[PDB]
RNA sequence: GUCUUGGGUG
């Protein structure tokens, strides 16, 4: 979803010099001021109220590399910091990267990061509209009329907490839906249309996220291709 | 950049068509139904017409410059 | 294809996922089409073998270059032996036949 | 509410694209760079100081003066054309690239000359930036199409790129690993060090690469019978064991140490892994000896006595050790707990109980386009400037006269360096 | 498990009370010598499993990339679990899981 | 940037084995594939002392040495060719002098055009550099 | 792909060309005596 | 990659326990190969 | 007419 998995000069250069894909995007940095302030506010404790001997279960904070503070519930914090990111509070450029089995929460507002879009599912287990897309057809009619019923465009997505962006760190904590249809399992046969993949292992999906097309992974050169996916790589 | 008077693959005239062509879809016409009455029955000279893009209009926009 | 993410390959897969459809196996043909995590699995091992082809051929040219000024000196003479400019003796006969 | 179809997809990615376009971020990077980034630079170092106090053959009547100047705003002007006349106007992007002229901006900084004399300036020119062509200082982005078919311009042309002496120039993204983020590395066999935490240090801002410091676990798999671990303080020559910067900086008894390294008491090979470091630095006590201990291996010159010594490993364990954390005094104690933080990661990564650090993960690396670059080659070019300005005043003010700074900056500094970067390619002086 | 000086507050290191041939600790510091409890005083191991069960926190519950099973927990007959391998990372340990309740947060496993 | 041509995929002859293609030579007549080529040369004059200096001219061989071997029977009384021109390999299209420092006094600095190219003088351009020293350049056009 | 000529400038050098480098003296190797040389391509296809 | 090829003899060759033997016999095996975990206990009596 | 840099081809 950053770097076109085909276009990329053959010989010395292969692999070095990259290309990047049709929606991606290159952070430009942010003040981590309103970040340490969020944080203060909603509990996080200081590195000069440190002792290990306690704090065997509280996780450390990092903002930019920085440790910070810890916090003894990464739960509500990481909660609370999604919700201002996917309201406009916080730059919409800005990672929130919980990490489980280290206990760790790492925010970045580092300039330079690669980021995508990607559609939000609803992923709070407590409503009828969990493991669905929050974006509706009311926002389509809203994108093609250019404007809210009391300019609309991209940017009104992103800040109505329809669309979010993900660095390539974040994206380790996602678990991405392929397609509007994966969202839910079919009951097809057709010797013709491609087997959509069985995955049988996994019980029950848990999607935060869906790709808005797939075949935006690939750059401004591998897009004039067409039916690139009937054609072995190297010639693509 | 405007339209070609012959069609590549096998000559027809297809240059006193472009603007009948673009008259035929003003007036609702679906494409295949304008080339269609056009009397372009080879798909050669269809595509010479619905492939077309006209450029002139684009070039003609930067001022005479005598 | 290795779990280059945390435990995974693809961001689309779950962690600790061994089949063949999260570890690089792509099960349709060209005629019916990859899907986007075989067309990216199979980008993979293209990129391996073009970086095979960029990469090799210079250890190749050198190796063959070596092997040539080694052996560049080395005449049959006409009493049938293998000598090299020194005049020194590599096989009394050539290919011993 | 309907299912969403693929065809709502590509009109949301209409959506995207009728807003950012295909060149975004070139644009984006460089209204950064021309809003902030130049004013920053010029207020990292924003001021100059010479001074003299006494005993120039005077009737031992002494007085110290400064004289010195403060660098004020920056102004941008949109980029004018000046002719061998001399007259002036606007100049545009197609005129630029007909007559091989580049395309560019004048940058003026305001100078405020001050003295002071203790007995015991107008908008100067420093240069000409060039513009990225449909930014928002191009003379192209207030246009309509219309304006734009008249001023000899495609409506299909993105900008994106600069105009140098009629050549249209791009500036390629550079790719760097990411900043003040552990990595843990495996070393190789014929190697005494094993387990690497390397780390690079920057700040928020200017995002500049200040220093670099190194963590390696000395002693092999059942061969290097001494598995201690060392630091590797820049500016010092020789590797300094752990136990000593953890005594330098201020907590001197052994459990602290090792509270600051174990989170787990319980815990116990990482423990057994962790006494061979507090053998190998057991001989210290105290802030003051360890401290000397770092001092002796300096670099600097030969001889300093022990009162100064410690100033200068003070100096060193206080800046360019951990930059990011902070570059003031008082606050140690956070150095400390990245340190143990630290060591920790290498501890892990050498016990096997988590995995060496992927040097390919592209989460961990960073894009540098137009805005940073230019950043950087600015940040030089104007050092440089500053360094004639100190080199000037130096001569002129001794001839004790009044003197106007028009004559004093040499504008054609930062201009050339600049057309030659963007002209050649070579990013550096 | 080393313990650390009452009152100089460094590390405690073996010695002899070779007036009693009792292991003390004396303090490399002070003076100070205390009574031990535990008579050993060295440790090596190489078949370890430290990280086997370490690997789990109480939101661990709230990972949604975990892959959920429908074994039974043995504690409350919970059918759903969460479940994943050993956290330890070596090269040969096994592939055996480790199965979280979502109910009881009590660790179990299929054995 | 293309064009959709009518493709079968046949051993007609032999002529199109490993990686050649055989195309039809009325429609190259017709105009496919057919692409126009423009060729810019720049020139200027330089300033090597006070009054030492270039300058745009045709050169009479008279006051010139080291003349190219080259046709001057193109340009004008300005040194300039002009445009709707035809124009071959070696044909001189800027004709320059420079000074001889201390009759027949100037050595030549003409610009001919390429030694492969054929064309047709386009746009013969006339204007100042940054200096003020006069500036030429001359786009020629072909089609290939 | 493009290929390099060169012209012998003497009728030593033709000779050697002609009697040593011809094309039908190449088509058995001694890499691994066997020919280098095959039926290719449309004639292989169109004589099965 | 270095590695022997051991012929063995043919009684040897036939059998697979022998063989077996034969094998235990070349391989290298240290006081590391065999050993769990090492203690150091302070003894002050041998007889106790 | 020379040296470096960059983009490429088989
Ligand atoms: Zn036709
Ligand atoms: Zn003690
Ligand atoms: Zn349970």
């Amino acid at each position: 979803g950053l770097v076109c998995p085909a276009e990329t000069p053959e010989g010395q250069a292969c692999g070095l010099v990259k290309n990047l894909s049709l929606l991606s995007g290159i952070s430009i940095g942010s003040p981590s001021e309103p970040i340490i302030n969020f944080l203060e506010e909603w509990g996080m404790e200081p590195l000069e109220d440190y002792d290990p001997a306690q704090h065997t279960k509280s996780t450390r904070i990092f903002v930019n590399g920085v440790w910070t503070g810890i916090h003894r519930d990464p739960s509500m914090l990481v909660s609370t910091m999604r919700d201002l990111r996917r309201s406009g509070a916080i730059s919409p450029e800005v990672s929130i990267i919980r990490d489980i089995r280290e206990r760790e929460f790492k925010i970045f507002t580092d300039v330079g990061r690669v980021y995508r879009p990607l559609f939000i599912v609803e992923d709070d287990e407590s409503k009828d509209n969990k493991g669905e897309l929050r974006i509706t057809k009311e926002h389509i009619r809203k994108i093609q009329q250019g404007y809210d019923d009391d300019v609309y465009g991209w940017s009104s997505l992103v800040t109505s907490g329809v669309i979010e962006y993900v660095d390539g760190e974040e994206e380790e904590t996602i678990m991405i839906a392929m397609t509007p249809e994966d969202l839910q399992t079919r009951s097809l046969n057709d010797t013709a249309k491609r087997i959509k993949p069985e995955m049988s292992t996994s019980s029950h999906h848990t999607f935060t996220h869906c790709e808005i097309h797939p075949s935006m992974i690939l750059g401004v050169a591998a897009s004039i291709i067409p039916f690139p996916d009937h054609n072995q790589s190297p010639r693509n | 950049m405007i339209i070609p008077v012959r069609c590549f693959s096998c000559g027809k005239v297809v240059g006193d068509k472009w603007d009948a062509y673009l008259r035929l879809l003003e007036e609702g016409k679906q494409e295949g139904d304008a080339l269609d009455e056009l009397k372009l029955k080879r798909y050669c000279c269809r595509r010479m017409v619905l492939t077309h893009v006209d450029l002139i209009e684009k070039f003609l926009r930067y001022n005479p410059l005598e | 294809i290795a779990f280059g993410f945390a435990d995974r390959s693809l961001p689309h897969f779950t962690k600790d996922d061994f089949s063949p459809e999260s570890k690089g196996f792509v099960e349709n043909s060209y005629l019916r089409g990859l899907t986007p995590q075989e067309f990216f699995f199979h980008a993979m091992a293209g990129r391996e073998g073009l970086i095979d082809t960029a990469v090799k051929t210079a250890e190749t040219g050198y190796i063959q270059r070596r092997l040539v000024k080694a052996l560049e000196d080395i005449m049959v003479h006409y009493d049938g032996t293998t000598r090299n400019s020194l005049g020194d003796i590599i096989q009394f006969l050539y290919g011993e036949d | 509410d309907d299912t969403i179809t693929t065809e709502d997809c590509w009109t949301v990615i209409s959506a995207f694209f009728e807003e950012k376009g295909l060149v975004s971020q070139q644009l984006d990077s460089f209204d950064e760079f021309m809003e902030t980034s130049i004013q920053d630079l010029v207020w990292e170092e924003p001021r100059l100081i010479l001074d003299q106090p006494a005993q120039h053959t005077n009737e031992k009547d002494n007085i110290n003066k400064r004289y010195e100047i403060r660098f004020g705003k920056i102004y941008l002007s949109r980029p004018t054309m000046t002719e061998a006349d001399g007259t002036t106007h606007a100049m545009f992007p197609q005129e630029a690239r007909l007559r091989n002229l580049t395309y560019s901006s004048p940058v003026y900084l305001d100078m405020e000359k001050s003295m002071f004399t203790s007995i015991d300036g107008n908008k100067v020119h420093i240069g000409k930036v060039p513009i990225m062509l449909r930014s928002k200082f191009c003379s192209l982005r207030t246009l309509d199409e219309v304006d734009l078919y008249k001023m000899k311009e495609c409506p299909y042309d993105m900008g994106g790129y600069f105009v140098i002496n009629g050549s249209e120039k791009v500036l390629i993204a550079q790719e760097r690993s990411a900043a003040n983020i552990v990595q843990v590395f495996k070393k190789a066999a014929p190697s005494p060090i094993s387990h690497v935490a390397e780390i690079r240090s920057a700040l928020e801002k200017g995002s500049r690469l200040i220093s670099t410091m190194q963590i390696k676990l000395y002693g092999r798999e059942d061969k290097g019978t001494g598995r201690t671990i060392k630091a590797t303080l820049p500016y010092v020559k020789q590797d300094i064991p752990i136990v000593i910067v953890f005594r330098a900086l201020g907590v001197v008894p052994d459990g602290e140490i090792l509270q600051h390294i174990c989170y787990d008491e319980n815990d116990w090979q990482m423990l057994e892994m962790l006494k061979p470091c507090i053998e190998e630095g057991f001989v210290i006590q105290d802030k003051e000896v360890a401290l000397d201990f770092i001092g002796r291996r300096g670099s600097a010159a030969l001889g300093i006595r022990r009162e100064k010594r410690i100033q200068y490993a003070k100096d060193i364990l206080q800046k360019e050790l951990l930059p990011h954390i902070t570059q003031e005094e008082g606050f140690e104690t956070r150095k400390t707990f990245f340190l143990g933080y630290m060591v920790n990661r290498l501890l892990l990564c050498a016990l096997e109980r988590k995995d060496q650090d992927d040097r390919d993960h592209f989460g961990k690396k960073r894009l540098d386009l137009a805005g940073p670059l230019l950043a950087n080659l600015f940040r030089i070019l104007f050092r440089k400037l500053t360094r004639e300005i100190y080199r000037y005043m130096q001569r002129c003010i001794e001839t004790d006269r009044d003197f106007n700074l028009n004559l004093a900056v040499k504008s054609t500094t930062i201009t050339s360096g600049l057309k030659y970067s963007l002209a050649t390619g070579n990013w550096g002086e | 498990s080393f313990r650390f000086c009452l009152e100089c507050n460094n590390m405690l290191y073996p010695k002899e009370d070779k007036e009693n041939q009792r292991l003390l600790y004396s303090c490399r510091n002070c003076d100070y010598t205390e009574l031990a409890e535990d008579p050993k005083v060295y440790r090596h191991e190489l078949i370890t499993n430290i990280g086997e069960t370490a690997g789990i926190v109480d939101d661990i519950g709230q990972d949604p990339t975990l892959p959920r099973s429908d074994k039974e927990c043995p504690e409350c007959h919970s059918r759903d679990c969460v479940f994943f391998q050993s956290q330890q990372r070596r090269k040969d340990t096994n592939m055996t899981l480790f199965y979280v309740c979502l109910n009881c947060k009590k660790t179990f496993r299929d054995e | 940037a293309g064009q959709n041509a009518i493709v079968a995929i046949a051993c007609y002859s032999g002529y199109n084995q490993e990686d050649s293609m055989i195309m039809n030579q009325s429609s190259i007549d017709r105009g496919l594939f057919r692409s126009l080529f423009f060729r810019s040369y720049m020139d200027q004059e330089k300033r090597f002392g006070i009054s030492i200096v270039e300058e745009f001219e045709k050169p009479t061989r008279a006051t010139t040495l080291r003349l190219k071997h080259g046709t001057y029977e193109k340009l004008d009384e300005d040194g300039l060719i002009a445009p709707g021109v035809r124009v071959s390999g070696d044909d001189i299209i800027i004709g320059k002098t420079t000074p001889i420092p201390p009759y027949h006094t100037k050595r030549d600095a003409s610009t001919p055009l390429r030694s492969t190219e054929n064309g047709i003088v386009d746009q013969v351009l006339l204007t100042t550099n940054q200096e003020g020293l006069k500036f030429v350049k001359v786009r020629m056009r072909t089609t290939k | 792909d493009e290929m390099n000529l060169h012209v012998p400038q003497s009728e030593e050098t033709r000779a050697e060309l002609s009697q040593l480098c011809a094309v039908p003296l190449q088509i058995v190797s001694p890499q691994s005596n066997k020919p280098v040389m095959g039926i290719v391509q449309d004639t292989l296809c169109g004589v099965r | 990659t270095p590695a022997l090829t051991v012929y063995l003899d043919r009684e040897i060759a036939l059998d697979i326990e022998k063989a077996k033997v034969i094998q235990s016999s070349i391989e290298y095996t240290t006081l590391k190969n065999v050993t769990s975990a090492t203690e150091i206990y302070y003894d002050p009596d041998p007889t106790s």
